[PDB]
């Protein structure tokens, strides 16, 4: 029964729960890892060696934390345990599949661990750039190990793209048009478009290398007539719409979460809300370059480049303020969840405004390989992505589990953690502006007073992750089992019931025209 | 259930399709650089048999026993065009290596495309032979799939054979080019984009090849209705990709690339 | 050839409980084992393989 | 070079390096203004027991929500643009250097006129003469002539490196099988430091850049006796 | 299948110190991989 | 219709390809191969291949590929 | 002569193909002034420029090749 | 020299481009030679071919068109 | 639906017109006229227009068309 149940399953509730239980796994690693980085910085000189054990810490925290920990919860385990229920729909349209999708990770991340135990890592950073990720500068299996790595962790979340797009666009009642689905459901469905397309451009880019590392290929070799910058191209291509997955679910958790602690029915301009997710997505796909205005481009790209990268700013403006237009007159309720969007909403501009410094050609010049751009993307990832996880994780955990977390503990987790992250990241601007570059295993003795601030930051977001996992225990070992919920008229999600039965809409409801 | 969607049997193909990738990958790295193909060939055996098992339960659950309703095969048909779509964007890389490469070709190659020392096929031979061959398999299949709707089960049997030995042709001609061919895939970004291009697609066609001849075989068994037979389109989709594929790399590589 | 679909329905339709992947009969589970024990062989083998790889 | 607490750019040593400050000043304060009334917003929303619960209307208020920051963002990029065309500007080079990234030091070859080239290494720690700079001094620094402009050409033999001086607003990747090129034009005599911008493997933290900007005649004796 | 709270989850929640050691051992060895990974590099 | 596609089949696509194969056909048999000349932009070898002596192609043709150091 | 001047073929900052362009220039130049027996200081300009631009190792790398029969430009 | 030889760039019916690439030829190595004062001998295998390919025609209506500076060629 | 196709009317296509309206305002300065030169290939005079003086072409343009002999 337990095998057929856990490793067979059909079930889109329980595959959700073996996502987020990955992505919790995955987070712990990520955090060690983020640990590491900022014991090797926390004090001037050398801790663990040279800049490559350095730079395989770097390369295995980044991939952890995006491909283990964020997609997976968000998706995975968010968009399957939810988007079937906020639809009335009795499971996702290829319930086997969406299996497989879940089994690919274990291997994955098996992989990538196995990158790290083999010769001395892929210290590559995880952009993996060639000539540095080559077979020369980076001889044997571990670059290797971690392409199929991705290859595994691709073809996982294009076969869950598939799924969610058909789901969302096949399963719906017939009376609901997609202007009647929940927001956290567009987001969904843009994120799932954007994975479609973006992940088989660096399919086609990691293979290359592979090709180039192992079969005699010459792609990125300028001796055959290959090129470098080809393979910035094609990984860019795929890496600025990677952003925009890794928050597109994000903001539709924050405006769910943000409507329902204003004690609103619906969430302010929701066509506003929805035309704002599709630009973003699409501005998504025309902006990749700007993560290359130091390569040596001609000036007219890098001005398209600026400009189709501030025009973003438009489209997420609307939706920071269709946020604080829907608290606008709410009851407010000052829930851990609440606690946790409000942040989102404050760091995440933050963030996304020193996003829009960077998209500055000229100015990125000087920003461009320093904790400047660390600090930007840190705000809206460890500050932005993170605590849409954290809003949506202690707001739905009583749906998924049926019984309550302590509410004053998830209150002193999010402060303990809200005090860390800034303490870590906040000084990071000035080591950026300063000129202190990336991927270092240490630095000039004058960057040591922002370097120690930081590293002990770091320390108190390790406390918040410790005692988040103390918060589950404790919820699980005292059995508070849920009651009623408020406002279920607006949110379908809850109205089977907590835990809700492992099938529910066998009768499908009833919507009419 | 008074919905009409299909509740799947729980399933352990996920989890050998899972682990057949985790084998023929580390079965790769280990043929790379450990001199051995062990791993990769269970891999690979392992793969096959859950490929087989997992299509077989899927004509077990609609021929036999009819949990594919017009809301299931709406969904697949979705299902379908979005892994093709997929598959567009995977092909797009390579074609942007190419055009990258041939639009701006560097000193190492004496500045010019074709590169210095590289004597290209010429595309009026095989390379035009395999497009007349293709585009015929597209008609071909046009007319297997017309004769299935009116209900002509001999004729459907020979237009869908007579597309399988186009796309058997292809395969065989691409084979012996390969041979032929005084470049290598060692021959800088010249034979590079042009192995791994043709030769991604060479594998598209033996993928697509294969599915019709599951089709060729679920025909001659009665599987398919004159209005039911998702996977004859999906096949017949799939095979109208791989020509359009060619036809892109026939005027890229082969062409305007000479 | 004849049409048999209608004896390959009553057999996948026959009220017995079995899951899809095994509702053909005995040859079923055989392939399901001799899959399942290649998977997981092959696995154990990959670890055995990464252990080894793993030192000089 | 940074010093430390420091909050901002080095000091401009270049007057591309003082229009981007310029640059930076503007759009810091629009950070600054948009960041906290946000914050503001947030707070004004969440200090009323008032309530209004029934659907709002979100057209009129969406045109403002648009215009304001598309407004914005044409503030930002007319200096932003005017900027990256500077610096492109065609200024007629006196002096072409080029530099070649490797693992892990600088080569530096001024073939104008002599076949002049030399290594550029980190001194070692334990090597330095009192109060020099720990990860930041090489044995051989870039001399240059001082209020001249200079071309500087990158490169690599090996893998991707990158060719940074903050103080001058200098970073230009160093790409096998590529000559990139940037321009150089130092207000002042000194000693300006940078840093390998581009990860290169186990010593990318200790390959540094010094430059010595000093007059003509100085560079050029130094140039002969380098030969 | 089991429904209801603490049954739709593929580890048992019947005693909390048992779940406690289980938790445990699933972060603790999650936190614990990167450090015993950065000591087998050092020490080859 | 089926009735049209089969016309198009047997009457237009068919002929191609025998009109291809016939020109192809009459364009085959070998042409004289090249002087070595040994272009590092060609039989690149930055590893081993995995199979054979290391050295040699996949569908190496020894009348037409020649190696690093010519023909063999 | 102090350095390269500006040149309208070459504006951006992938300066590659200028170097390379200096370097075919001088040895096509000189190729054509050693055959008629002519002046090889008419070419003086094209190695001024290549010798300024061009990385000592693709020049040495580039000689090497004309010696070996291996240079893939046409000189 | 007896004619122009066989030229593998110009191998079909349509000889106009081998008509203007000589004569380009010619006019560019001339300028190059008068300009570092050199010697217009070296120019001699150009000047032959255009004159045995190009009509008396052609020749004359560019050599006026280089005079009046509405010569569309890049000498 | 028209709903979809409105909201791509406003949401995206006159968005597009209004960038694109931006970007050609930005750059509408009248360019520097260049050197007249008489190209016997410019300024084609086999047969006088059938308007004006027969000299002018359709929409003569005096600061940026030269007539055969030069800016007028
Ligand atoms: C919970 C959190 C826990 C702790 C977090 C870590 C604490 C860090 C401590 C910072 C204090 C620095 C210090 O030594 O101050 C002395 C310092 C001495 O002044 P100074 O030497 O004359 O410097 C003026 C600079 O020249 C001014 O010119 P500059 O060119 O030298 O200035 C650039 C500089 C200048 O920027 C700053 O000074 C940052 C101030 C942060 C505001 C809080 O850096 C930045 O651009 C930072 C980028 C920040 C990104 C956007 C942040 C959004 C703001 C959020 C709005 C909320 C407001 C309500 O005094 C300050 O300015 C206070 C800071
Ligand atoms: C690089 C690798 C990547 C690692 C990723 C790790 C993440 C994987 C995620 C999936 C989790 C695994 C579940 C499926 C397969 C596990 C099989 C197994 O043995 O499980 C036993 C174990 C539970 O044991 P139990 O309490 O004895 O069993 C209760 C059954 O009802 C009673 O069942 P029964 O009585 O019929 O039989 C149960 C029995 C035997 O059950 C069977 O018959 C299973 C036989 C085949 C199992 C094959 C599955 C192997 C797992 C796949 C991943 C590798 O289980 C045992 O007691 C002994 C099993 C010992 C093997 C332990 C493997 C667990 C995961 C390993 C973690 C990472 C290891 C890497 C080490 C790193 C060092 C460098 O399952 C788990 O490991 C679950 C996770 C542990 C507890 C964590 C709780 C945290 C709460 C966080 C909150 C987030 C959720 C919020 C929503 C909540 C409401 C919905
Ligand atoms: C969730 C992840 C995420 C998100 C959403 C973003 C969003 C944005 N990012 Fe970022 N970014 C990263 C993750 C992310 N980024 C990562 C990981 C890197 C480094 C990659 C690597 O090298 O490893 C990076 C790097 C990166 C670079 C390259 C810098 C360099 O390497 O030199 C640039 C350049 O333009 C960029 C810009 C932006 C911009 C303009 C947005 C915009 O989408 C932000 C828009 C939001 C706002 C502007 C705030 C809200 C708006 C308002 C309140 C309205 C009013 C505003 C104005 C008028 C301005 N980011
Ligand atoms: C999602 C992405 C993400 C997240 C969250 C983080 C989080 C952190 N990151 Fe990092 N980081 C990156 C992505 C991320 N990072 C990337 C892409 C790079 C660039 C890599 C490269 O250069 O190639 C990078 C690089 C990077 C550097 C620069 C290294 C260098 O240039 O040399 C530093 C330095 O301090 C750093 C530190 C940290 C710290 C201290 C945290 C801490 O904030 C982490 C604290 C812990 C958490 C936030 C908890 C996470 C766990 C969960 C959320 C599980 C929840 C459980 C349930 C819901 C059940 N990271
Ligand atoms: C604003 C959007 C576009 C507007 C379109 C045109 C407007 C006026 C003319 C209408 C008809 C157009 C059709 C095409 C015919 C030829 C020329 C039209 C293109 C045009 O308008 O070109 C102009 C010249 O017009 C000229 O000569 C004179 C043009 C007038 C005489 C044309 C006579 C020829 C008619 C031929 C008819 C044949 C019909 C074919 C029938 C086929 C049936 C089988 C360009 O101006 P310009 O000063 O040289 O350069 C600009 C310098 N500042
Ligand atoms: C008739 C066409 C059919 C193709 C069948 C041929 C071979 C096996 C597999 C093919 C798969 C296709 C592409 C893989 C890359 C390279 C092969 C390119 C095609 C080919 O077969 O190229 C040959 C070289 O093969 C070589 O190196 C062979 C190397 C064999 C090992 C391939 C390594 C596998 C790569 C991993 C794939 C990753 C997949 C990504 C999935 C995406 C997930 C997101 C060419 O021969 P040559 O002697 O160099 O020149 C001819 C001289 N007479
Ligand atoms: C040497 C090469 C080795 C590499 C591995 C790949 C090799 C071969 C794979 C060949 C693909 C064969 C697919 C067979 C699918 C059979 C099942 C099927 O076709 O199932 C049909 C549904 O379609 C469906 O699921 C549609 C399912 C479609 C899946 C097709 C996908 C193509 C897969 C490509 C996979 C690898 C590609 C990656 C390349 C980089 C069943 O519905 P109907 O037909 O309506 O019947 C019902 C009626 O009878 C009622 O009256
Ligand atoms: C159902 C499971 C039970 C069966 C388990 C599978 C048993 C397979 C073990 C055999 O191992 C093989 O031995 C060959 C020789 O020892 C290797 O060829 C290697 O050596 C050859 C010649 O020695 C070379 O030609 C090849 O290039 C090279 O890969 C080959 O790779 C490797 O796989
Ligand atoms: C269902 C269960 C799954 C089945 C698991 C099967 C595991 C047993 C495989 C046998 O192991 C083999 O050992 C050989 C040692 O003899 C190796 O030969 C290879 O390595 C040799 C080592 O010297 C070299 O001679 C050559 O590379 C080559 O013959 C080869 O790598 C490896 O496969
Ligand atoms: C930047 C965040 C600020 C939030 C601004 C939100 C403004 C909301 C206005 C829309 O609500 C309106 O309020 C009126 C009653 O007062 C109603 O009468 C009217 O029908 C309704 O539409
Ligand atoms: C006799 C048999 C009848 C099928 C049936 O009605 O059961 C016929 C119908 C169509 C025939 C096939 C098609 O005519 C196409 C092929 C023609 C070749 O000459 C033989 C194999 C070939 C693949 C045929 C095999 C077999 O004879 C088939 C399958
Ligand atoms: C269901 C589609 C709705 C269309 C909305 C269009 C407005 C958004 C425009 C941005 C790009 C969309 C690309 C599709
Ligand atoms: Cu050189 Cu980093
Ligand atoms: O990526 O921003
Ligand atoms: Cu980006
Ligand atoms: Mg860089
Ligand atoms: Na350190």
């Amino acid at each position: 029964m337990f095998i057929n149940r856990w490793l067979f399953s059909t079930n889109h509730k329980d595959i959700g729960t073996l996502y987020l239980l990955f992505g919790a796994w995955a987070g712990m690693v990520g955090t060690a890892l983020s640990l590491l980085i900022r014991a090797e910085l926390g004090q001037p000189g050398t801790l663990l060696g040279d800049d490559q054990i350095y730079n395989v810490v770097v390369t295995a925290h980044a991939f952890v934390m995006i491909f283990f920990m964020v997609m997976p919860i968000m998706i995975g385990g968010f968009g399957n345990w939810l988007v079937p229920l906020m639809i009335g729909a009795p499971d996702m349209a290829f319930p086997r599949m969406n299996n497989m999708s879940f089994w690919l990770l274990p291997p994955s991340f098996l992989l990538l661990l196995a990158s790290s135990m083999v010769e001395a890592g892929a210290g590559t950073g995880w952009t993996v750039y060639p000539p540095l990720a080559g077979n020369l500068a980076h001889a044997g299996a571990s670059v290797d190990l971690t392409i199929f790595s991705l290859h595994l962790a691709g073809v996982s979340s294009i076969l869950g793209a598939i799924n969610f797009i058909t789901t969302i666009i096949n399963m719906k009642p017939p009376a609901m048009s997609q202007y009647q689905t929940p927001l956290f459901v567009w987001s969904v469905m843009i994120t799932a478009v954007l994975l479609l397309l973006s992940l088989p451009v660096l399919a086609a880019g990691i293979t290359m290398l592979l090709t180039d590392r192992n079969l005699n290929t010459t792609f990125f070799d300028p001796a055959g007539g290959g090129d470098p910058i080809l393979y910035q191209h094609l990984f860019w291509f795929f890496g600025h719409p990677e952003v925009y997955i890794l928050i597109l679910p994000g903001f539709g958790m924050i405006s769910h979460i943000v409507t329902y602690y204003s004690g609103k029915k619906e969430p302010f301009g929701y066509m506003g809300m929805v035309w704002a997710m599709m630009s973003i997505g699409f501005l998504g796909f025309i902006v990749w370059a700007h993560h290359m205005f130091t390569v040596g481009m001609d000036v007219d790209t890098r001005a398209y480049f600026t400009s189709a990268t501030m025009i973003i700013a438009i489209p997420t403006g609307v939706k920071v303020f269709s946020w604080l237009a829907t608290l606008h007159g709410g009851n407010i309720k000052w829930s851990p969840a609440m606690m946790w969007a409000l942040g989102f909403i404050f760091l995440f501009t933050v963030g996304g405004l020193t996003g829009i410094v960077l998209a500055n050609s000229s100015l990125d010049i000087v920003l461009h390989d320093t904790y400047y751009v660390v600090a930007h993307f840190h705000y809206v990832l460890s500050m932005g992505a993170v605590f849409a996880i954290m809003g949506g994780f202690v707001h739905w955990f009583p749906l998924f589990s049926g019984y309550t977390l302590n509410d004053t503990w998830a209150k002193i987790h999010f402060a303990i953690m809200f005090v860390g992250v800034n303490m870590t990241f906040f000084p990071q601007h000035f080591l950026g502006l300063s000129g202190m570059p990336r991927r270092y295993s240490d630095y000039p003795d004058a960057y040591t007073m922002w370097n120690t601030i930081s590293s002990m930051g770091s320390f108190i977001s390790l406390t918040a992750v410790m005692l988040m996992v103390f918060i589950i225990w404790e919820a699980f070992a005292s059995k508070r089992e849920v009651l009623t919920v408020d406002l279920t008229t607006t949110n379908l999600e809850w109205l089977n019931g907590c835990p809700p039965p492992y099938h529910t809409f066998e009768e499908p409801t009833y919507v009419n025209l | 259930q008074t919905h009409a969607y299909h509740m799947v049997n729980p399933s352990p193909w996920p989890l050998t399709g899972a682990l057949s990738a985790l084998l023929m990958t580390s079965g790769l790295t280990m043929w790379f650089h450990f001199n051995s193909m062990t791993l990769l060939m269970i891999g690979l055996t392992t793969n096959m048999l859950t490929m087989y098992q997992w299509w077989r339960d899927v004509i077990r659950e609609s021929t036999f026993q009819g949990h594919h309703t017009p809301a299931v095969q709406k969904g697949l048909r979705y299902g379908m065009i979005l892994f093709i779509i997929s598959e567009v964007l995977f092909f797009t890389g390579f074609f942007w290596a190419f055009y990258h490469s041939s639009l701006a070709p560097t000193p190492e190659l004496g500045g010019c495309w074709p590169p210095t020392g590289i004597h290209p096929l010429n595309p009026l031979e095989v390379p035009l032979l395999n497009t007349s061959v293709l585009l015929a398999s597209g008609v071909s299949i046009t007319w297997a799939h017309h004769s299935l709707m009116e209900g002509d089960r001999k004729h459907m049997l020979q237009a869908l054979f007579i597309t399988i030995t186009l796309g058997v042709y292809f395969t065989l001609l691409q084979a012996s080019e390969y041979y032929e061919a005084p470049f290598t895939i060692s021959d800088g970004v010249y034979g590079s984009t042009f192995f791994v291009a043709t030769g991604f697609h060479g594998l598209h066609v033996i993928i697509g090849s294969t599915f019709l001849i599951v089709c060729f075989f679920r025909q001659l068994k009665f599987h398919f209705t004159s209005n039911h037979h998702f996977g004859f389109e999906a096949a017949a989709w799939y095979w109208h990709f791989v020509d359009v594929v060619w036809l892109f790399l026939y005027v890229s590589i082969y062409w305007w690339g000479s | 050839f004849e049409n048999r679909v209608a004896e390959k329905q009553k057999l996948f339709q026959e009220d017995n409980g079995l899951p899809v992947h095994l509702k053909g009969g005995a040859t079923d589970n055989i392939l399901y084992r001799v899959t399942m024990t290649l998977c997981l062989g092959g696995t154990l083998y990959s670890l055995y393989c990464l252990g080894w790889a793993s030192f000089p | 070079m940074a010093y430390p607490m420091q909050l901002g750019f080095q000091d401009a040593t270049s007057p591309i390096m003082e229009e981007l400050l310029h640059f930076h000043d503007h759009t810091l304060m629009i950070v600054f203004l948009i960041s906290s009334l946000v914050l503001y917003i947030i707070s004004l929303m969440l200090t009323t027991k008032l309530t209004h619960t029934s659907t709002m209307d979100a057209q009129e208020v969406e045109t403002i929500w648009t215009i304001l920051p598309a407004i914005i963002l044409i503030l930002i990029a007319l200096p932003s643009l005017r900027i990256l065309y500077m610096m492109d500007e065609i200024n007629n080079p006196s002096l072409t250097v080029k530099t070649m990234g490797h693992q892990w030091y600088w080569s530096y070859e001024y073939t104008d006129y002599e076949d002049l080239s030399f290594d550029s290494y980190m001194i070692p720690t334990s090597e330095l003469k009192p109060g020099e700079l720990r990860l930041l001094e090489v044995d051989n620094r870039v001399v240059l002539p001082m209020e001249m402009t200079i071309r500087m050409l990158v490169s690599s033999e090996d893998v991707l490196h990158s060719w940074a001086v903050p103080s001058l607003g200098l970073k230009t990747d160093a790409i096998p099988g590529r000559l990139n090129q940037t321009t150089l034009m130092s207000s002042r005599p000194g000693l300006y430091y940078g840093q390998c911008s581009e990860i290169c493997g186990s010593n990318h933290s200790f390959m540094p850049i010094v430059l010595e900007l000093v007059p003509l005649k100085y560079f050029e004796k130094w140039s002969a006796s380098m030969l | 299948y089991e429904e209801g709270p603490g049954k739709n989850i593929p580890f048992s929640v019947e005693n909390k110190w048992r779940l406690l050691a289980m938790m445990t051992l699933f972060f603790g060895s999650g936190f614990a991989a990167p450090f015993f990974i950065v000591r087998h590099q050092l020490l080859k | 219709g089926a009735r049209t596609w089969r016309f198009l089949t047997f009457g237009l696509a068919l002929p191609s390809v025998a009109l291809c194969t016939l020109n192809s056909w009459l364009h085959s048999g070998h042409r004289e191969r090249p002087a070595f000349i040994p272009y590092h932009h060609l039989r690149i070898r930055t590893k081993p291949f995995s199979w054979g002596d290391g050295n040699h192609t996949f569908f190496h043709n020894p009348r037409v590929n020649p190696l690093p150091t010519g023909y063999e | 002569y102090q350095t390269a001047p500006f040149d309208s073929r070459f504006p951006n900052q992938n300066q590659t193909r200028n170097c390379w362009q200096n370097y075919l220039d001088f040895h096509r130049c000189e190729k054509a002034m050693t055959a008629k027996g002519g002046d090889v200081s008419v070419c003086e300009w094209y190695r001024r420029v290549y010798k300024s631009l061009c990385p000592i190792s693709w020049v040495s790398t580039w000689d090497d090749r004309r010696a070996e029969g291996t240079f893939p430009g046409k000189i």
